[PDB]
């Protein structure tokens, strides 16, 4: 056994012992030490509450930092040049009597800049325009007039846009982080006897579900289990494209790829989740495929028409939109319920001895009520299409716009090609520059526009007292384009995230969120995106003449209103 | 209501007449009698030597008379391949 | 000739079954069966191979099946009446 001294936030040196080969997360929870909030996600790299600062001579001889850990450390308050995550650090012989250490870290609320606009004028604008496609441009103009912080006269609500503020906001992250509740979606769950899933839960029910989901949806261990399956879909996508490309005289195919990409994510998702191969890649869309995609579009659309109203108003002003909203959900829940009645029946008659997808595990483990697996299985089947495919288009688009960056991501991919063809798991590690390109697309084009938190205690950001119970919103669009942190912000430059990683700059890459409510599909999205683009770069050149900027629409998520005409020229 | 095909080889034993009559009798007896048997027999034969057929919906199926008697429910069936 | 259709039906099903992780395919088979009988019938009768087994339904296939359903349906509405009444 080994002795390890922990310096707490209050300044006191706690001493305990652990066995060699133990994670210092094990050392902390198996001795009930009083480090509040330490180890929230029980060792699945889905939080940064095991953050610990090490002595120079111990830190130097520790294992190299993985991208999975470094991305987590980037969302850790009080980051240091000597900090690591306790969950990833197993005790070793040379750490006897090691000393680790955990980090520590005004005008009234009403003196903050106010949004000129009026709740009701805007409410009625939406009543007729049936949407507010331009909202992201309104808020950018606001921040560029009022400063990096303002409130909206409504209840209290403040909109921020800096890493400084996101770092503080995570310090306040409770044991039960509270995102605000979307009543239009929950109304649907209440009306049909359905359980809300993680996206729409708060309090203990949230924490209960999440801790039984992270293991098989987000863990690096689960990511290694389904990464080979995504590889098969992305391979089949490029070989499908190449066949048709090579039939044309000039070894090229230019097209609008938005449809083919959306059908890729449906396939990679449905396979990773339900182990089923739908046969949508390479072949024509199906009726169920296009009905599912439409219902999603209608659901997002009808959400912005009901989100800003209480149900007391939208009841009688836009009852039709309620009918429209539910029939969307009706089609969605029909698609998802059938993938699960498919697998529940299968598994009932034989439990397999190998990996058969994410939900298969959850069902086998049976740590959740089936009505609670059904609800999360829905959230995952429906969240894994639009949010994954729009970032994936805009990446292709920016590579066609930036030939320089393309040829460098290509070299990287060809270089690592054989290494990945033998063992797909290596894409995590062998493609660092491509992963920096996904941060660059989601910086400029963040399909998740806002992070929201109802705070659980008086805090303060940018010197304006923020009382408890207040909504805070992180406008990622204006965040990504602040030239002060992102030199020449509209320039597409993936190498910038490698520059950033050396220095201890924090919270710069936050489109999936932070804390334990950060996106559960975060590493599934990254898997689907990374390999498709990897397999496309080692076979095709991507070009385009439409290099104007693409106008982007707000329909609950931030998406392009233009889909560009891209060329895929085969290399031989 | 018990599904037991052997009963038709035991009915063949103790000679009992007119027990299997869904195609009719006489010379107005169904002209497609042996084409139907052919289509049905071989499909199921070829399915049994490759697949296992299972289902959770083992409630009875409600049947509707719409000239012919047919099921109003179509059950969700699993085809698991055998490999040995 | 029927053997060929039933063989092509199982080998079609097996291909798709074997693409799934668990070596299984659960579904509502009523459509695929109906298209089997159209194929086995049309081949035994006219010697023609319509290519409905293993591939997607055709417009003519689904229009034919619907017309059958409507015909049976509309028959029970007129069978018990003399045409003096149903007129
Ligand atoms: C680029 C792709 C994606 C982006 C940018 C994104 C963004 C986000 C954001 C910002 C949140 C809220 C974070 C917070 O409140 O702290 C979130 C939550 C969530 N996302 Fe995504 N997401 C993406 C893909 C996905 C995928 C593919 C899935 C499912 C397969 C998914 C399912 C979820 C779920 C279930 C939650 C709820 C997490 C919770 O409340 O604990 N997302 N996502
Ligand atoms: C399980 C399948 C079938 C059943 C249970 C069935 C049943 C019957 C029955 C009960 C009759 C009347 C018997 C009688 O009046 O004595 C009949 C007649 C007839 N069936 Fe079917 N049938 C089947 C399949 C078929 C098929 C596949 C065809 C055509 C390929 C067909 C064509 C006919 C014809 C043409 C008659 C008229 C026979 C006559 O009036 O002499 N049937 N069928
Ligand atoms: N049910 C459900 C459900 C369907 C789609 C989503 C998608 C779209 C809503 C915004 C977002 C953030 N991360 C994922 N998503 C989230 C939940
Ligand atoms: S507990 Fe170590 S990262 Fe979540």
């Amino acid at each position: 056994k080994i002795t390890v001294h922990f310096i707490n936030r209050d300044g006191e040196t706690l001493t305990t012992k652990g066995k060699v080969g133990d994670s210092l997360l094990d050392v902390v929870v198996e001795n009930n030490l009083d480090i509040d909030g330490f180890g929230a996600c029980e060792g699945t790299l889905a939080c940064s509450t095991c953050h610990l600062i090490f002595e120079d001579h111990i830190y130097e001889k520790l294992d190299a930092i993985t991208d999975e850990e470094n991305d987590m450390l980037d969302l850790a308050y009080g980051l240091t040049d000597r900090s690591r995550l306790g969950c990833q650090i197993c005790l070793t012989k040379s750490m006897d009597n090691m000393t680790v250490r955990v980090p520590e870290t005004v005008l009234p609320f009403e003196a903050m800049p106010q949004h000129p606009g009026n709740r009701w004028l805007r409410l009625l604008q939406i009543w007729r325009e049936q949407g507010y496609e331009h909202l992201h441009l309104e808020m950018h103009q606001t921040f560029q007039e009022l400063g990096p912080i303002f409130r909206y006269n409504l209840p209290r609500m403040v909109c921020v846009m800096l890493p400084e503020d996101v770092e503080k906001l995570q310090q306040v992250d409770s044991l039960h982080p509270c995102r605000m509740i979307l009543e239009p979606w929950v109304a649907y769950r209440q009306h049909r006897g359905h359980k809300c899933g993680v996206f729409l839960l708060n309090g203990p029910e949230w924490r209960f579900n999440r801790l039984r989901l992270n293991p098989d949806v987000l863990s690096p261990k689960a990511v290694q289990r389904f990464l080979p399956m995504v590889d098969a879909v992305a391979r089949d996508f490029s070989q499908a494209l190449k066949k048709k490309v090579l039939q044309n005289a000039r070894g090229s195919l230019t097209l609008d790829v938005q449809p083919s990409i959306f059908h890729y994510t449906i396939e990679a998702s449905n396979l990773a989740l339900f182990g089923e191969r739908l046969g949508l890649v390479g072949h024509s869309p199906s009726s169920a495929s296009l009905n599912f995609l439409h219902a999603l579009e209608v659901m997002f659309k009808s959400t912005v028409q009901l989100m800003f109203m209480p149900r007391s108003l939208s009841r009688w002003i836009s009852p039709k939109v309620w009918k429209e909203h539910f029939e969307a959900w009706d089609c969605i829940f029909q698609y998802g319920d059938n993938c699960i009645q498919k697998i529940y029946q299968e598994l009932a008659f034989n439990r397999p001895q190998h990996y058969t997808g994410i939900v298969a595990e959850l069902l086998l483990k049976a740590e959740l009520s089936l009505e609670a697996i059904k609800a999360n299985s829905m959230e995952l089947t429906a969240g894994s299409v639009d949010t994954t495919a729009f970032p994936l288009l805009m990446t292709l688009f920016e590579l066609a716009r930036n030939p320089d960056v393309q040829q460098i991501l290509r070299q990287e991919s060809l270089a690592a090609a054989a290494s990945i063809s033998e063992h797909p798991q290596k894409a995590t590690t062998e493609l660092p520059l491509l992963r920096a390109a996904l941060k660059e697309t989601l910086r400029l084009y963040p399909v998740g526009l806002f992070l929201e938190r109802v705070v659980s205690s008086d805090l303060v950001l940018q010197n304006y007292h923020i009382p408890a119970g207040t909504l805070v919103q992180v406008f990622l669009y204006s965040l990504g384009r602040n030239a002060a942190l992102f030199p020449r912000p509209e320039r597409y430059n993936p190498q910038r995230w490698l520059d950033i990683r050396g220095s201890g700059r924090n919270f710069h890459h936050v489109p999936f969120g932070f804390g334990m409510r950060q996106c559960l599909g975060r590493r599934l999205a990254e898997a689907e995106m990374l390999l498709l683009l990897h397999h496309v770069l080692k076979h095709f050149l991507v070009e385009t003449l439409t290099q104007e900027d693409i106008k982007m629409v707000y329909s609950f998520i931030l998406r392009p209103g233009t889909s560009p005409l891209l060329t895929f020229r085969a290399i031989n | 209501e018990r599904y037991n095909p052997q009963r038709w080889l035991d009915i063949r034993g103790s000679g009992r007449n007119f027990h299997h009559v869904p195609f009719g009798f006489g010379m107005r007896q169904c002209l497609g009698r042996r084409l139907a048997e052919a289509e049905m027999l071989l499909l199921l034969h070829h399915v049994l030597k490759h697949f296992l057929v299972e289902t959770l919906t083992q409630e009875d199926i409600k049947m509707v008379y719409s000239f012919i008697l047919r099921p109003g429910t179509s059950p969700l069936l699993t085809f698991r391949a055998i490999n040995h």
